């Protein structure tokens, strides 16, 4: 009787919902009252980068907050020096279709991926003085949507099909596979402890994975559309998700609930990128209608707006030291704001 | 096929219910306190001195 | 695997050819990467008419109305006509029986599915198993598309 | 000639880029 | 700006010249997307 198993699953889900409702004690909108706000924010552009020629899909700050890596719809992966607008390296690619770029924390390697469903890892410091392709990783049925480094020898990938993977660089064969989703896995974010990582997919859910056990730990619902980007809170007990509902949400682990929602009548366009600054006071979201918004984390009202771009805002990333925020839109430019 | 998948889903959900949780108000208070404690080093909240800005000119 | 690509040169002209049909994922998530492609080449099976053709027509309808493809031109190739001529007798096109009538009816029921007639055009063709003039048709359509775009950009058209 | 088409023969006002 | 900056700007100029040449060359290629249904004779059309 398969219906019996379906009914049992429904009862277990009902139990979880009852426990979640009972765990609630108050609302952050009630506890975070009569507290000093940050105030209106005025920010102006500082740098402009002009190398590329087509749309730009991803970016990633370095570990010293000076170097950048940029991947476009051309065969070129450009490395920028932000302080003085110089080009340090120009990488010729083997496939013009790119959706994700990542900078190794040691600064010795770069990763690129896209519709080709194959992950290419590049070495930057070689005696011959030219960038030689280090390795190629195959075994994803679908495309790659996001990839991040753990060290010089491991890497994580999120695939178009319902899988995420852990790769050993030296021996291309995979090590562990995480399979619990029903749909496209569109973004991932690594925790600072690197013991856990959070993946967001197209079935209106987010999962919590521990790398060594290889099993899921928590499933979070509430969004009524597909989610597109995700990032951790600097403490490590929270993260933020953006979806096509034009509404960001902040989740916490221990309470296992949904804390705050950010939305207003003016915004209708979806979200393509979400990131947190240092000290966890400001949330940066990149909307489709050529605009970026800084959100009061602990209050409903909106902070100052950041609107200078000419097309859809593809990616945005905040530096490790908190100096600046970089924005790369579908026009060829990148803007560094401070 | 269907039986195996259903068994996997039921076991996954059964393992989920055994987690240990704490008060939501405590978590909200922790988030309120963490930001206030670390406001000194946050270059974007307030404008830093021009002598300390690597994006001066 | 993934996306398959091909090169060929004709009349001192470069042609990139992107096969994408093997992706097997959500089309709406990544379909926008191809905005700005000069032409869309569609293929319709005629011998698979008895309904597969309803699915093919629905798929065609979707591509025309996508927001990214508002101004892109469509080159349509109608294949499997050699078997179609014989299949009409066994299965009438109502599933004025003749080859010309059935071909005209099929062409009209597809070509009547673009609302913005002024914005884009639907080049149409009948292809057989063996024909050396297909590349000439692609060349003569692509040049016309290029000229129309250049004229529209400068305000002349 | 252009004025002739604009005023006297609005029916034949059209542009084509193939012929 | 001692010789380090001078070398950096010379290298940047070479990179920019190479990028401009490659982009100008690659703006001439004509890109064609392929679509259709399965088992519709796309292989024969490609061949």
């Amino acid at each position: 009787e398969l219906d019996q198993l379906r009914q049992e699953a429904e009862q277990l889900k009902n139990q979880i919902r009852d426990a979640r409702k009972a765990c609630a004690d108050a609302t952050l909108s009630q506890i975070t009252n009569n507290i000093d706000p940050v105030g209106r924010i005025q920010m102006r552009t500082r740098r402009t980068l002009r190398g590329h020629l087509a749309k730009i899909y991803a970016m990633h700050w370095g570990t010293d907050s000076r170097l950048l890596v940029s991947a476009s719809q051309d065969g070129k992966l450009i490395i920028w020096d932000s302080y003085t607008t110089n080009k340090v390296h120009a990488i010729p690619l083997r496939s013009s279709w790119v959706m994700t770029c990542a900078y190794a924390p040691s600064g010795n390697y770069v990763a690129c991926g896209g519709l080709d469903n194959i992950c290419s890892i590049y070495n930057l410091k070689t005696r011959e003085g030219n960038v030689r392709v280090s390795r190629e990783l195959a075994g994803h049925t679908g495309y790659l949507s996001c990839c991040r480094f753990l060290d010089d020898n491991q890497i994580v990938t999120s695939s178009g099909d319902t899988t995420c993977a852990l790769w050993d660089i030296e021996t291309g064969q995979q090590t562990t596979t995480f399979t619990g989703h029903t749909g496209d896995v569109m973004s991932l974010s690594l925790a600072p402890d690197t013991r856990l990582f959070v993946s967001g997919a197209c079935d209106a859910s987010a999962k919590l994975w521990d790398v060594r056990e290889g099993m899921c730990r928590q499933t979070f619902t509430g969004h009524e559309s597909d989610i597109n980007a995700i990032c951790f809170f600097p403490n490590g007990n929270a993260f933020a998700t953006g979806s096509d509902d034009a509404t960001c949400r902040l989740f916490d682990l221990r309470a296992d609930q949904e804390l705050m929602t950010y939305s207003h009548d003016n915004i209708i366009c979806g979200i393509t990128s979400v990131s947190f600054s240092k000290s966890g006071r400001l949330l940066l979201a990149g909307y489709d209608d050529f605009n970026c918004n800084v959100w009061d984390a602990l209050k409903a009202d909106r902070a100052g707006v950041l609107a200078g771009h000419d097309n859809r805002v593809s990616c945005l990333g905040v530096t490790d030291d908190g100096m600046a925020v970089a924005t790369g839109s579908w026009d060829s430019f990148l803007k560094i704001w401070n | 096929a269907s039986i195996a998948q259903a068994r996997k889903l039921v076991e996954q959900l059964k393992m989920e219910a055994n987690i240990d949780r704490i008060k939501v108000s405590k978590a909200a208070a922790d988030l309120m306190a963490y930001c206030e404690a670390h406001a000194k080093e946050d270059p974007l909240l307030t404008p830093v001195p021009a002598s300390e800005n690597p994006f001066r000119e | 695997t993934g996306i398959v690509e091909t090169h060929f040169t004709f009349k001192d002209l470069h042609f990139k050819m992107f096969d994408v049909g093997g992706q097997r994922s959500e089309r709406k998530k990544w379909i926008h990467c191809f905005e700005g492609v000069t032409a869309i080449i569609f293929c319709v099976a005629l011998s698979d008419y008895d309904n597969r053709m309803h699915e093919s027509m629905k798929l065609f309808d979707s591509i025309c109305n996508n927001k990214w493809f508002t101004d892109t031109s469509i080159i349509l190739f109608l294949n499997k006509k050699d078997l179609f001529e014989e299949k009409i007798k066994k299965s009438p096109l109502t599933i004025s029986n003749t080859y010309e009538e059935a071909a005209a009816y099929i062409q009209c029921q597809f070509e009547d599915l673009n609302k913005r007639k002024d914005t884009k055009e639907i080049y149409t063709h009948f292809t057989c198993a063996t024909d050396t003039k297909n590349v000439q048709f692609v060349f003569d359509a692509v040049t016309d598309v290029i000229i129309k775009n250049n004229l529209k950009d400068c305000g002349l058209f | 000639p252009k004025l002739h088409i604009i005023l006297f023969q609005p029916q034949k006002n059209v542009v084509s880029h193939r012929a | 700006l001692s010789a380090e900056d001078k070398a950096a700007v010379e290298r940047s100029k070479m990179i920019d010249r190479n990028l401009r040449e490659d982009g100008e060359k690659a703006a001439r290629e004509v890109k064609l997307l392929l679509l259709g249904a399965g088992e519709s004779g796309k292989s024969t059309i490609v061949k």
